[PDB]
């Protein structure tokens, strides 16, 4: 996020980090419930990534962090490669994360739901701060 | 653009 | 990438008004945010845009693309939840 | 859904 | 490929094509042997994808073309997401491809190996031909 | 996308010529071709740059990016075969 | 640019 | 490898 700010740990339960077997974070996704995350079709992910829930300083070790293993990825039929359009995965996981204060699940909308432009919204992440 |  | 987990509030626009950044880019299943001094970014993408409905986040988009340069007055792209839910639903019901 | 445990602040 | 041309057919025997579970073709691969492809690791290919071998005509139904099952997707390690360095996925085939007039593999280099600026090559696929 | 393949000929170019169009994003696993009136596009990416080698086409790129225009005047981008090719007989002879 |  | 059984023609 370029110009945003340091979030309150744990004030964004259902972010989770999408890491290679390296360790390095390459996209993020969100919870939406004990046993599956959302992410883009785009970030590639294989099930030889990791989930990693509960981390808010990736430069600790001393933070109780859930890596969870993939089990499946649900690349949703009507992804565009060409257009980046449709761009959502789900992924299943293999053991299922453990709610607590800092893992939980963000709420998905109606097919119905209405937001309106000029709407004021929020969004988080640790990708690049500067290009 | 790009993808992020 | 940054250490720290980062945030930032941001503006949705209409698809109409976003055409005018991206033109034909733009399709149903986007919605664009931002544009407004802040910006997602590359290692972003996958991540969430919430906005707060009755009290409770919603998953309203999900980071996609934007410009290469991440630049702070032109709008980011999102793939829209709303237009993606139902195949969500299908295949967690499914599997 | 939706209402973290810890508040966040913006 | 933008201002290309028409390939003889069945003379680019390692171009196989990467279709999703609807059909559609969103990227290309090369056959370096019956069991293995390699293609990008941004194309995000899932083990639901298929690798097409033997097609030239993706329009045509009386082609013998091979349509293969994938049973696992390699992404190397050292894949850079945010930069799209070292874009290198290999893809190990269930089923062998069968080696034909039309199906055969592509040769790899050493990694010694020398290739000049200047040196005319080629490029194949079914990308878009005008944007 | 086409129905029947599509073939070109094109160039390779040195790195150094090749930052001239891209600068920083050109690294070394990376390998630049064309800028010649033709160009890679949309649905090429994964496909394969082949150069003919003691009478034998080898395998030095993979389609992988360039403008996203697929401006025939500016280069596409491939994976440079030759840093990879280590890993692959790695990975194949442990598989 | 962008992906192909 | 990289011999194809039908020539191709540029």
């Amino acid at each position: 996020i370029v110009n945003g700010e340091e979030a309150v740990p744990g004030s964004w339960p259902w972010q989770v980090s999408l890491q290679d077997k390296t360790g390095f974070h390459f996209c993020g996704g969100s919870l939406i419930n004990e046993n599956w995350v959302v992410t883009a079709a785009h970030c590639g992910v294989t099930t030889s990534d990791v989930v990693v829930a509960g981390e808010f300083d990736q430069g600790s070790s001393s933070e109780k962090i859930q890596k969870l293993k993939i089990a499946k990825v649900f690349k949703n039929s009507k992804y565009n490669s060409l257009t980046i359009n449709n761009d959502i995965t789900l992924l299943k996981l293999s053991t299922a994360a453990s709610f607590s204060q800092t893992v939980s699940a963000v709420c998905l909308p109606s097919a119905s739901d209405d937001f309106a432009a000029g709407t004021t919204c929020v969004t988080t992440g640790w990708g690049l701060t500067r290009y | 653009p790009g993808a992020y | 990438t940054p250490d720290r987990l980062q945030q930032a509030s941001l503006p949705l626009l209409s698809n109409t008004n976003c055409k005018k950044y991206w033109g034909t880019k733009i399709k149903d299943a986007m919605i664009c945010a931002g544009a407004s001094g802040v910006s997602s970014c590359m290692g972003d993408s996958g991540g969430p845009l919430v906005c707060k409905k009755n009290g409770a986040w919603t998953l309203v988009g999900i980071v996609s693309w934007g410009s290469s340069t991440c630049s702070t007055s032109t709008p980011g792209v999102y793939a829209r939840v709303t237009a993606l839910v139902n195949w969500v639903q299908q295949t967690l019901a499914a599997n | 859904c939706g209402v973290p445990a810890i508040q966040p602040v913006l």
